[PDB]
RNA sequence: AAAGCUCCUUCGACGAGUCGAGUAGUUUGGGAAUGCUGCUCAAAAUGGGAGGUAAAUUUCUUCUAAAGCUAAAUACCGGCC
RNA sequence: GUUGACCUCGGAUCAGGUAGGAGGACCCGCUGAACUUAAGCAUAUCAAUAAGCGGAGGAAAAGAAACCAACAGGGAUUGCCCUAGUAACGGCGAGUGAAGCGGCAACAGCUCAAAUUUGAAAGCUGGCUUCGGCCCGCGUUGUAAUUUGGAGAGGAUGCUU
């Protein structure tokens, strides 16, 4: 029953709300237990960092396309190329991406650099100690400051190419022949029109001949 | 009974240096398992087939 | 191999530069191709089993007849236009391969 | 390598050789119960598929089912309801004949675990179901580390829940667009699309 | 004895009364029909499904169903504190 | 004729085992209303809810794409914020109403059918044993190793574990 000029309500209180009704009321004692269990974790990995390093991906929607973030795994194909066996990998805190695969070679190459001075940064204590191998540490530089976030150490450098530049006056390129408005429309009026003008195109050849 | 007998000479044998294949010869027995069979004729080493009715 | 795009969004190729490359063939798109073990065995069973009544009813029907009943019959069993193309395509190799035999 | 060749012949259930088995075959049953042991399976490769083995403490039972559509039990026609539900006589049951016919199998071996089961004759009036069962208790059983999961309580009876094969079809679990309202299950997603959350800085 | 890496002429088996279609009922925001179920018909090997408007012709993109297992972030004061 | 096997169906207070009931706040399913709103009322709404029935655990369920997209492309599942009271449905009335992308919490991958070990069923329940083995039985209408699409099999070649 309206009575004045008011906007038309439309509040989705018809079913038995009350019923499932919830309220955050431990907030602050939840993040105590979260906390609790991180420091845990770090207790049971104990030189170890905690995370798992991620590869760097694009954003997959026209909008979004700009900017860079972590995925969650790095493609068969750039294992291989960096030198790193299939099946170590994944022990050694790399993680692998069963069903990614490289159009370009951009990304490639980003990847490839991120693993070549990852394992220039990398430990590895032997399996026994009275028995060192060839591919282990040789216990002399094995004591140095190491990292624990991962993250922080190894996030994305910059999301978003650099805002401005600056070039030299009489070094600045020039437009499109005419104009680059007049490019936009036009470019836009040849795809409106692909396939009537390919048939007229077609149909006038047979025919004459 | 064979069989058991078989390995452990054989085995004796390998204890003191000769190496298996040497007192033993190749075999030849009879052939028979369902798919079995069907892989000897699609192979064409078979050269008589009995079926049970 | 892969084209070029234009550089400029709105257009026939838009899109942003870059070289695309050529990427070795993944073994789960090689799901529905011929196998030289497979088409053995579906040969011998086709001649063990036989046919079937609707394959009978449109054999009589395509020879020594036209064809349009033919498709209209073979969809109305199977269900879909394209199915029934193919059937028929296929069911004509084996009556001309016996008419030549 | 037979067993292929079983595969590709029994695909085939209109041939004179495949239609003329069947025939003789479903005589054979409607003379027995509507529940009896099978000595072996009638479909080797089919139960092979599935996980059938051949070894002490797998079993194997034969079932029949009505068929047909369920009628809603209500004396005489009257439902004492608003006209846009009161059918009676073209109703629909929302879960598959083989899910009745797991269940009442289970309830007849009520110390053993269901695996699966699949179609092996039809008829006017009855449609015949071949269930697969494993006992829990077996040593054999408890051996074997690519099985043995099934002994955990939490397998208990996991046919009338709706965890076989049968069961997942008949619920919405499958990825895309399409099962959206039952990705996760119904009901949870209900909840969650109609619950009311308020924090503590609003 | 068993395992891992680099190269190759050539091979490379992959789930059926299922998928799909017609029809009826129910349900969903799903609209020439989103899922489920009953009845009738019932497939194929570069095949098959999907690409949110029914149909024909010709291209393109992305995965590989109809067998199975597995902790954590999540709900709850019913039970013991 | 006698004898000895096989297949199917039975008896036994035979040897050894296992399920029912309770609880049901939270979870997985089936079946299934009306009061009320529309200022009347039948489609609609209350509601894919209450009552009834079946089945488990300390969590349950889901899960390693027959996915989303149309990009310079992302990459199991679960949960919070935002998308969004939006696209859409609706006597187009009252009303109802998702999903992709984005930030975070937590992260973990895998096994079976389809192949002939065929130069040797290499496999397993039970009973007895002195612990080394033996006996009957299951099983070739297929039990172990090998392979699961990321591949893999078959060939060379030199390193490492």
């Amino acid at each position: 029953a309206i009575k004045h000029n008011q906007q038309i309500p439309n509040n989705h209180f018809r079913k038995h709300w009350q019923r499932r009704v919830r309220c955050h009321f431990d907030q602050p004692g939840k993040k105590v237990t979260r906390r609790l269990a991180r420091r845990a974790k770090a207790a049971a990995l104990a030189p170890r960092p905690v995370d798992k390093l991620r590869p760097i991906v694009r954003c997959p929607t026209v909008k979004y396309n700009r900017r860079t973030r972590l995925g969650r795994g790095f493609t068969l194909e750039e294992l291989k190329a960096a030198g790193i066996p299939r099946l170590l990998a994944p022990t050694i805190g790399i993680a692998v991406d069963h069903r990614r695969k490289n159009l370009s070679e951009e990304s490639l190459a980003a990847n490839v650099q991120r693993l070549k001075d990852y394992k220039a940064r990398l430990i590895l204590f032997p399996r026994k100690s009275n028995k060192p191998k060839k591919a282990d540490t040789p216990k002399d530089q094995q004591t140095a400051e190491t990292t624990t976030s991962l993250r922080t150490s190894f996030g994305v450098e910059q999301p978003l190419a650099p805002g401005f530049t600056e070039i030299s006056k009489s070094e600045i390129p020039a437009g499109i022949e005419g104009g680059a408005y007049r490019a936009l429309r036009k470019a836009r009026s040849d795809a409106r029109l692909v396939g009537v003008r390919e048939k007229r195109a077609k149909e006038k050849a047979e025919a004459e001949a | 009974q064979e069989k058991k007998e078989r390995l452990l000479r054989e085995a004796t044998a390998i204890k003191e240096g000769k190496k298996k294949e040497d007192v033993s010869k190749k075999p030849y027995t009879v052939k028979y398992g369902l798919n079995h069979v069907v892989g000897l004729i699609e192979n064409k080493k078979a050269s008589l087939v009995l079926i049970a009715n | 191999a892969p084209v070029e795009r234009t550089g400029l969004i709105r257009g026939l190729n838009k899109g942003h530069k870059t070289t695309r490359r050529v990427l070795k063939e993944r073994p789960s798109r090689r799901k529905g191709a011929q196998s030289k073990r497979t088409q053995f065995v579906r040969s011998l069973i086709r001649e063990v089993a036989g046919l079937a009544p609707y394959e009978r009813r449109v054999i009589e029907l395509l020879r020594n007849g036209k064809d349009k009943r033919a498709r209209k019959f073979s969809k109305k069993k199977l269900g879909t236009f394209g199915r029934a193309k193919r059937k028929c395509e296929e069911l004509q190799r084996i009556i001309a391969e016996s008419r030549r035999a | 390598g037979a067993l292929k060749y079983l595969e590709e012949l029994s695909k085939k259930k209109q041939s004179d050789v495949v239609r003329f088995l069947l025939r003789v075959r479903c005589w054979e049953y409607r003379q027995l119960n509507v529940i009896h042991r099978a000595s072996r399976p009638s479909r080797p490769d089919k139960a092979r598929r599935l996980g059938y083995k051949a070894k002490q403490g797998y079993v194997i039972y034969r079932v029949r089912v009505r068929r047909g559509g369920r009628k809603r039990p209500v004396p005489k026609g009257a439902t004492y309801g608003k006209p846009t539900n009161q059918g009676v006589n073209q109703l629909k049951y929302q879960r598959s004949l083989r899910a009745t016919a797991e269940e009442r199998v289970g309830r007849r071996c009520s110390n053993l675990r269901v695996l699966n089961s699949y179609w092996v004759n039809q008829d006017s009036t009855y449609k015949y179901y071949e269930v697969i069962l494993v006992d829990p208790n077996h040593k054999a059983i408890r051996r074997d580390p690519r099985i043995n999961w099934i002994c955990n309580p939490v397998h208990k009876h996991r046919e009338c829940r709706g965890l076989t094969s049968t069961g997942k079809k008949s619920r919405g679990l499958n990825k895309g667009h399409r099962f959206n309202k039952t990705r996760a299950g119904r009901r949870k997603t209900w909840k969650r699309h109609n619950t009311l959350s308020l924090w503590r800085y609003r």
